[PDB]
């Protein structure tokens, strides 16, 4: 077998090579008592790691781990890799080569380090880092076209021909699920209602998972939200209070395709897309419409693919007809790609070596891998 | 005898109880020379700053060195082992060797 | 001659030859002596664990052992490893 880990955000993700649904998901959150506690019969306990921390999360402060695909704190991932191979996953690093997703045009420290624990702090013969986009193509099952990873992190696009690639072509987009709840919770202040906490921060990207969904047209809602008699639901806190919302949830996942909402010159998802297609000849353009894939934490509301069709088909040459691919569960599809991808025979040859590391160093990341 | 780095005192070998902290410094005699610190011949100890390791530099003008030092709290099993010193100056490059022992 | 007597054993009760036809499913069951302790499986040319094209069950101190892509290459030795303790067995394949 194999272990394959999702790193990079607000979510792990851990499991078993051999199964599409993964045996451990919880959050990457590390709980520290930030009030000091003067009573008798307590372990004190000063440190809470996973879903115990969400359960005493008022008088915990929560700190992430990972943002924006970097890791502030070391030793805080090895709690939580600590975690999930011990407690959920119940097997030993020895056993099995351990795989890892990583996204592109991300900094040569997190490869080098992420890898260097995983050399010396859990003892393995080999271990690999991926990418997002070719795991997804592979899970896609073709070896021609252009792959848009949107997910937990940072949305990347990664076309590919015949198996050969195209740096120059690759594009990285500052757009996340993540950021949007970030929007969402600034979006929320406007209507007097205030969430500062990060323990209460979940609770509207749990409203957002929901009760969120797309509009055909982002225009024709927000204008008819005036007098909203459907438009409004009521949501039901752990407190106990009642949240209502109209216009503000859809608004949110407009945020990816109209970034001026956010605050960045930047431009959307779709013209994203057209960017980096513009980028590659005009020879390969044609199946590289025809098979866009979208994969992530933030792809999961019905009718994104319906919206970004008609915008790209619009934008795009007519030349070509445009189809786009969305599946359900594509929030666990990039874990999934890890899964198989661990499972080929051919796959393990490439794995890099312990043995490698030590004689040559953390250098020779790129140098086995594009 | 030996050549002459900018080290005019080198680390030396220390010894600590568990849960404690420990400091190694060294001196550089004298724009600010730069200081590395290693495990080993190829592992560079400022890329595992943590809880655990800590690094502080500071000047004393009146004898023109330099102070590097090495902080290690709540010392660990892990991090028993053979420790180099590197120091590097506009004209020369020198290392010395330590180690750190942790027990209990 | 042999030894009088064998090193501590980490199994209380040992595997037992099965046998199975091909596409045939085949469950070996093994029973270790200390519960908390993970048991490696291994096939005679490769080892065994629960990923696809095998199925491992665990569940306090008993693991059972399920092949479904058992066939005529999967004649040989299989070998069962709890902790300190190594023991096998032999799978045999009916045509």
């Amino acid at each position: 077998a194999a272990l394959v880990i999702d790193n990079g955000s607000g979510m792990c993700k851990a499991g078993f090579a051999g199964d599409d649904a993964p045996r451990a998901v919880f959050p990457s959150i590390v709980g520290r008592p930030r009030h000091q506690g003067v009573m008798v019969g307590m372990g004190q306990k000063d440190s809470y790691v996973g879903d115990e921390a969400q359960s005493k999360r008022g008088i915990l402060t929560l700190k992430y781990p990972i943002e924006h695909g970097i890791v502030t704190n070391w030793d805080d991932m090895e709690k939580i890799w600590h975690h999930t191979f011990y407690n959920e996953l119940r097997v030993a690093p020895e056993e099995h080569p351990v795989l890892l997703t990583e996204a592109p045009l991300n900094p040569k420290a997190n490869r080098e380090k992420m890898t260097q624990i995983m050399f010396e702090t859990f003892n393995t013969p080999a271990m690999y880092v991926a990418i997002q986009a070719v795991l997804s193509l592979y899970a896609s099952g073709r070896t021609t076209g252009i792959v848009m990873d949107s997910g937990d992190g940072v949305t990347h696009t990664v076309p590919i021909y015949e198996g050969y690639a195209l740096p120059h072509a690759i594009l990285r987009l500052d757009l996340a699920g993540r950021d949007l709840t970030d929007y969402l919770m600034k979006i929320l202040t406007e209507r007097g209602y205030s969430f500062t906490t990060t323990a209460e921060r979940e609770i509207v990207r749990d409203i957002k998972e929901k009760l969120c969904y797309v509009a055909l047209d982002f225009e024709q809602e927000m204008a008819t939200a005036a007098s909203s008699s459907s438009l409004e639901k009521s949501y039901e806190l752990p407190d106990g209070q009642v949240i209502t919302i109209g216009n503000e949830r859809f608004r949110c996942p407009e945020a990816l395709f109209q970034p001026s909402f956010l605050g960045m010159e930047s431009c959307g998802i779709h013209e994203t897309t057209f960017n980096s297609i513009m980028k590659c000849d005009v020879d390969i353009r044609k199946d590289l419409y025809a098979n866009t894939v979208l994969s992530g934490g933030t792809t999961m509301y019905p009718g994104i693919a319906d919206r970004m069709q008609k915008e790209i088909t619009a934008l795009a040459p007519s030349t070509m007809k445009i189809k786009i691919i969305a599946p359900p569960e594509r929030k666990y599809s990039v874990w999934i790609g890890g899964s198989i991808l661990a499972s080929l025979s051919t796959f393990q040859q490439m794995w890099i070596s312990k043995q490698e590391y030590d004689e040559s160093g953390p250098s020779i990341v790129h140098r086995k891998c594009f | 005898d030996d050549p002459i780095g900018l080290f005019v005192m080198r680390p030396q070998d220390g010894e600590v109880t568990v849960g404690g902290s420990i400091t190694f410094s060294a001196r550089v005699a004298g724009k600010p020379p730069v200081v590395k610190w290693f495990k080993g011949k190829w592992v560079d100890l400022s890329s595992k700053v943590g809880q655990h390791l800590q690094l502080h530099d500071s000047y004393d003008r009146a004898s023109k060195v330099y102070l590097f030092e090495l902080h290690i709290t709540d010392a660990q099993p892990a991090f028993t082992g053979s420790y180099r010193c590197e120091v590097s100056t506009k004209d020369k490059f020198d290392c010395s060797n330590f180690n750190l022992t942790v027990h209990e | 001659p042999e030894p009088g007597k064998k090193p501590v054993s980490a199994f209380s009760k040992k595997p037992r030859s099965v046998e199975v036809a091909a596409g045939s499913p085949a469950v070996f069951e093994a029973e270790t002596e200390r519960a908390g302790v993970k048991v490696r499986w291994q096939r005679g040319g490769s080892d065994i664990s629960a990923s696809n094209k095998y199925g491992l069950a665990t569940e306090g101190t008993r693991h059972t052992l399920t092949v479904r892509e058992v066939g005529p290459a999967d004649q040989g030795s299989y070998a069962v490893i709890a902790g300190s303790s190594k023991v096998k067995f032999d799978l045999k394949v009916i045509e």
